[PDB]
């Protein structure tokens, strides 16, 4: 009668995890073999991805409880680890630091400062008095001080800080995920897909997109847009210590600058090392600042309103600045040339949305552009600790950078005072959720080809 | 490769030949890429041990001469080959599974020591 | 080992499974060691999954019931199996391989659906 | 696994599959489990690609057409296969393993063109 | 294994390299308690600075 | 790390170098030390 049979290469397929490899775009790594990322020992992806949708097939999604966020984690530390491993450290640096002062009078913001010691040189009986500037969040008073000119370094009483090299670029090369052979990457295709939920449209492919590991705090740069409405994605909405991750439709476009012309000066540190420096300040001192348009983040701001009205209902959200913390948890942080910017934003995160449309300027067109003043670090201690401190060589010349904004992350500090008005704060420093909002609709399966079923035949035998 | 994943059983009876020829082809990420390599080769050879052991390897649809159990029959052939999915059906088949292919593997060994023993005694 | 890379076609048919039983068997050493390791399952099993794709694996030997096409024709049988060499016609006949098979693949699952069918209306 | 070490020959010829079922699949530490993926692997394909290479690959008990010869012969078959075990068979045939090995590699050939030129020849 | 777990344990821990000066040491169990065995031994110590 | 020995050797002429602002004295360095530094070879260890 019924006799069991199977098959193989049937496709059905099962939730796994595996090691995904990176994949670059077949970029000229001719001469850029100094990445910070080493895209260069990646796959070339020289043909098409295989684009199939299926048809007649619907997933399940989580992306909160995904691996490929952590594994793409554990490689950007790793990277960032075997990259800073074979450079220059700061060992012998971590000296009395006599600082008088730099600039001439307080002018913009009088950050630098003029720090002198006694560097040794490749004899190591013979020192020698060298000066730099250094900007004024690296230096700290020493201890016991009776309000004396002696300063130390951020970093001695915690970890010595080996510099980046100067060859290495900070540059976000994209990066393509792929799955070994017999896995697959099944990615979502509802353009207003929630995060979770089930899709109703799935295709297939082998690799990722070309997704850019770029590092920053509360605004999202240089991401993939969403495709005809915003996306707002949290974990919960009522949990208020659950970042918000905001997606939107059209991107704004900043402008970061430091005008003042920096330049740079090599001091010899024991056999064969150097270390850079910034020697001096050529003409006058301004601002580092970046510009958005008011008018387009206004609106960016009341369609976000439009969009986050509807899930707390009857409810006006008024917008605030961060909460109290560090200036490296407050402000937005950031990074274009390799220079380490720290932006306000107080100014930016100012206003409010009720339910009526309040601003119809968007028939009109205006000028008026909001700037929002910077301060820059040389010495990181970024992703928490987790990762080695670095000192950030200086650059010289004047440093621009164009950039996009795709998404935004909020948190909410609501209570039973905001019955009305709702809080939505910027907040940050979680890094995983910059790469969250780049793998939201991807997840990884494992093929099981063999396959059991009757099909009333027996075998001749 | 997974062109017939929401298809039918019957329509998978003509593209489960295009799931078996991307099985095999595609310094941390030297690292990365040799775990890749080595995962691949892993999960083809099971299968294919898997196939050896139950004897029908070299063909891609099998006939085993093993009955069907009624405690594992709730369809007629129609209704499981027209009208259900291969992965629904991997979802309510899933069960019973290892005792299913121990009795193909010695269904195989009794198959091979009985045509060893004709062969003998012809 | 490829003692017969110089002889005809013909010449070369008795001394095929020479070449295909040396396929296998063969901390910076280390690492080139295990490279080479890795290497030599991976070129092995790549020629063996596609002769099992192709359906006549398990036989140095195949006939595929494909025709054979006259834009791919340009001699006669005496002339290519007793004056040129197996080099030469790797030189020329590598065109269409793809299509060549994806034909030989679409032809051996056609050939097993049909046995299937077959045994199923017995 | 090896329950039947012990016991006679015929009687190893129904449980032999259970040792070909754990055959395969069964940073110091890591080291040691990636060449322990690796020793499995090119153990299993050593002796798939024997028993390739002799054509009788995809079953368990073979015929190879190939005389035994006196200088190898020293009992009868029920001395054989109901006295002495597989173990003691190994310690003392295990000489001129290599000249069986190619005879029957060049005794499949042999079957294979003579085949060949029978189905070319209708 | 055990060599090389050991070794790679010890690996990223702190070296008592600048530990290595000049120590001036008296006794701190002076009494006769048929133990002894700890001296109070000063140095001097290396700061971050 | 406190008490420095001084201790003498016997140098090849090509490894040394007058030291830098030298008043033609007798002060020399190791040609070595502004470029890398540099270790040495293990006696065990055999050049065949
Ligand atoms: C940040 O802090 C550093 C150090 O703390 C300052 O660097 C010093 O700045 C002074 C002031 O400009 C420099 O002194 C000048 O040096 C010129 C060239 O240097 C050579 O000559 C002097 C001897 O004069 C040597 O000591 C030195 O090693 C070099 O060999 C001289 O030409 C200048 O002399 C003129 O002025 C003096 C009076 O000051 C007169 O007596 C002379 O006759 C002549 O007219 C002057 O000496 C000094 O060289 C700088 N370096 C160091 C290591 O001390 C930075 O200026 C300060 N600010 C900024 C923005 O970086
Ligand atoms: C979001 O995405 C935008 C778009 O890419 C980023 O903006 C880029 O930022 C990078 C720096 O991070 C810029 O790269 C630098 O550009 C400088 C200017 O290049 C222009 O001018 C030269 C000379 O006229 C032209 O040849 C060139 O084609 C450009 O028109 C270069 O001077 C820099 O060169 C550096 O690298 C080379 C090669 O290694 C070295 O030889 C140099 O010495 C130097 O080290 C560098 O290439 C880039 O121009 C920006 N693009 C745009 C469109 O503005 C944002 O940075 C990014 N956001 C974040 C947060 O990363
Ligand atoms: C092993 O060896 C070490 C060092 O060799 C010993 O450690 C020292 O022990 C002495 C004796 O107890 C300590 O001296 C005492 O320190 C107390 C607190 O210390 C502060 O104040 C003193 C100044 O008195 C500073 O020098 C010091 O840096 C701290 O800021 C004081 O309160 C004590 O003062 C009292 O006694 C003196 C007389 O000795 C009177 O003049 C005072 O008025 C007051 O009554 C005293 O000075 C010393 O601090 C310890 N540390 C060091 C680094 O020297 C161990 O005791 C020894 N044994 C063991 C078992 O470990
Ligand atoms: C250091 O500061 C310099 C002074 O600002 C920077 O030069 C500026 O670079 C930007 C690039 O973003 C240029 O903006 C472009 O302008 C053109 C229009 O060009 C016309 O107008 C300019 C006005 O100065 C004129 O110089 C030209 O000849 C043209 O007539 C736009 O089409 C582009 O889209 C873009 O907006 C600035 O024009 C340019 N200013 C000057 C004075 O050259 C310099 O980039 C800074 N250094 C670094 C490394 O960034
Ligand atoms: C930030 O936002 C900008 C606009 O908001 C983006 O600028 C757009 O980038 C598109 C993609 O590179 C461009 O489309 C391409 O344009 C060229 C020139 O006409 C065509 O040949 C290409 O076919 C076309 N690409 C496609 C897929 O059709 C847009 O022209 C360009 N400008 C505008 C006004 O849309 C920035 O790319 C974006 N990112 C950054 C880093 O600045
Ligand atoms: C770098 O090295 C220089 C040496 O070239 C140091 O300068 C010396 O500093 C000491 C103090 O640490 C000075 O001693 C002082 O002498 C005066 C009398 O002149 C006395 O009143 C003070 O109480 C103190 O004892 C010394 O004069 C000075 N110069 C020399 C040539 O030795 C310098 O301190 C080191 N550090 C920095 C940060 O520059
Ligand atoms: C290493 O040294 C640095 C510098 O001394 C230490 O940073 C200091 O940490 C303390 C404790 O967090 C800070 O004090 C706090 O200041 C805030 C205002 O910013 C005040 O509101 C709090 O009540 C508290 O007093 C101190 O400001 C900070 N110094 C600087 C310059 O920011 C660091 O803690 C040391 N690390 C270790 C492991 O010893
Ligand atoms: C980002 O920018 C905003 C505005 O540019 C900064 O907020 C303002 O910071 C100043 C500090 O100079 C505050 O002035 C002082 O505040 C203290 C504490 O309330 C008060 O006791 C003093 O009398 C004086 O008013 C100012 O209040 C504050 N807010 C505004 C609306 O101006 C902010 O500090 C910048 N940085 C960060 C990390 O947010
Ligand atoms: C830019 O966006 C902001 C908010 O998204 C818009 O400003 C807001 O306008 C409303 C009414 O025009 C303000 O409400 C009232 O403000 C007064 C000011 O003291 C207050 O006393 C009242 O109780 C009431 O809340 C709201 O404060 C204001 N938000 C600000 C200024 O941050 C603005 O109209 C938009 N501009 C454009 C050009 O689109
Ligand atoms: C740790 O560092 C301290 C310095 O804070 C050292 O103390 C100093 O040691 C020297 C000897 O190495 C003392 O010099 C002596 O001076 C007397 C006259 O007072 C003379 O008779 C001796 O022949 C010798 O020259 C010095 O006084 C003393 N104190 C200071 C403030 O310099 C100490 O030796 C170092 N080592 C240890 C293990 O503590
Ligand atoms: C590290 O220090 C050494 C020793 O001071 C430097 O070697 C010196 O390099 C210069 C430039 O090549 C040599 O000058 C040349 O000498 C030749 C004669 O040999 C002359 O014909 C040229 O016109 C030129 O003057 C110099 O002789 C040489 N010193 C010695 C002792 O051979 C080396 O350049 C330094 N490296 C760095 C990176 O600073
Ligand atoms: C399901 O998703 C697929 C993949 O995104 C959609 O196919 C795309 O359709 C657009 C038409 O707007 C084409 O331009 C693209 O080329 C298609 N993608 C590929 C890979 O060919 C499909 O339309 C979606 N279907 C539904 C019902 O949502
Ligand atoms: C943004 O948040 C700050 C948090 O401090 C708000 O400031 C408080 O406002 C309430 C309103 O009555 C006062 O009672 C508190 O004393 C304020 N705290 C401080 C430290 O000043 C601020 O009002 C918020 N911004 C908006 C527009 O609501
Ligand atoms: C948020 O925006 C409002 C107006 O857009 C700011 O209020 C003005 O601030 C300036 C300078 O602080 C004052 O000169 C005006 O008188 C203020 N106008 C009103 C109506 O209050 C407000 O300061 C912004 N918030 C922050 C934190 O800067
Ligand atoms: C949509 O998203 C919100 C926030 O992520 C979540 O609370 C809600 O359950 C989601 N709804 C569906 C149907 O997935
Ligand atoms: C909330 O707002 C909507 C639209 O403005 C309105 O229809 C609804 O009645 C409001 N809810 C309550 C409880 O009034
Ligand atoms: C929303 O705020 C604007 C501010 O001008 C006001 O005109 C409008 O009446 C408000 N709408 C509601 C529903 O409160």
């Amino acid at each position: 009668n019924l006799w069991v049979t199977v098959y193989y290469g049937v496709p059905v397929w099962k939730e796994a995890k595996t090691t995904l490899f990176c994949a670059s775009d077949a970029r000229a790594y001719e001469k850029e073999v100094h990445n910070v990322w080493a895209t260069h020992a990646c796959v070339p992806t020289d043909p098409s991805p295989q684009e199939l949708v299926l048809g007649n097939v619907t997933e399940n999604f989580n992306m909160w409880k995904n691996d490929m966020v952590d594994q793409m984690h554990e490689d950007i530390i790793s990277l960032w680890d075997q990259s800073l491993k074979p450079c220059v450290k700061l060992t012998p640096l971590c000296v009395t630091l006599i600082c008088s002062d730099a600039t001439v009078k307080t002018g913009t913001v009088e950050e630098m400062k003029n720090c002198s010691f006694n560097t040794t040189t490749e004899i190591r009986d013979k020192e020698k008095k060298e000066y730099a500037l250094f900007y004024k969040p690296d230096i700290v008073p020493l201890s016991e001080t009776n309000n004396t000119s002696e300063y130390r370094l951020i970093n001695c009483n915690t970890s010595a800080c080996t510099q980046a090299c100067p060859k290495v670029t900070f540059e976000p090369i994209p990066i393509h995920y792929c799955a070994p052979a017999g896995y697959a990457i099944l990615k979502c295709n509802d353009e207003t897909f929630n995060g979770t939920g089930p899709c109703s449209n799935v295709s297939t492919v082998q690799c990722t997109h070309g997704i850019r590991p770029v590092v920053s705090t509360q605004l999202l740069l240089n991401g993939s847009l969403a495709e005809k409405e915003i996306v707002i994605r949290s974990e919960n909405l009522t949990n208020n210590a659950k970042i918000i991750i905001v997606h939107l439709h059209t991107p704004v476009e900043i402008v970061c600058t430091r005008p003042n012309n920096n330049t740079r000066k090599s001091v010899r540190i024991g056999p064969g090392q150097t270390f850079y420096a910034t020697g001096d300040i050529i003409g006058d001192i301004k601002q580092a600042h970046c510009n958005i348009s008011e008018e387009k983040w206004n609106d960016t701001l009341q369609k976000v309103g439009i969009e986050l009205q509807k899930h707390f209902p009857n409810k006006t959200i008024k917008y605030n600045q961060s909460a109290g913390g560090d200036m490296e948890i407050t402000t937005h942080s950031f990074n274009c040339g390799g220079e380490f910017f720290y932006c306000n934003t107080s100014n930016l995160f100012n206003g409010t949305y009720n339910g009526t449309y309040i601003s119809t300027n968007s028939s009109a067109n205006s000028t008026s552009t909001i700037t929002l003043q910077c301060r820059i670090k040389q010495i990181i201690n970024m992703w928490q600790g987790v990762g080695r401190c670095m000192y950030a060589p200086p650059i010289a010349g004047n440093i621009t950078c164009r950039s996009n904004i795709t998404g935004l992350l909020l948190t909410r500090d609501g209570g039973t005072n905001s019955n009305e008005t709702e809080t939505f704060r910027p907040a940050g420093g979680d890094m995983r959720d910059n790469w969250r909002s780049e793998l939201y609709k991807y997840k990884v399966v494992k093929i099981e080809p063999l396959g059991v079923a009757p099909t009333r035949c027996k075998r001749r035998v | 490769f997974l062109g017939a994943a929401g298809s039918t059983m019957g329509a998978a009876s003509m593209t489960l030949t295009v799931q078996a020829r991307n099985l095999l082809s595609g310094t941390v990420w030297g690292i990365k890429q040799l775990q890749a390599r080595v995962l691949a080769v892993e999960r083809y050879l099971r299968d294919q041990q898997l196939l050896g052991i139950w004897g029908c390897s070299g063909k891609l649809i099998c006939c085993t001469n093993v009955p069907w159990n009624s405690s594992w029959s709730n369809r007629n052939l129609s209704e499981i080959w027209d009208n259900m999915t291969w992965l629904q059906w991997d979802k309510e088949i899933s069960n019973y599974t290892q005792i299913i292919y121990g009795l193909l593997e010695e269904s195989q060994n009794q198959q091979e020591k009985n045509e060893q023993d004709l062969l003998a005694l012809d």
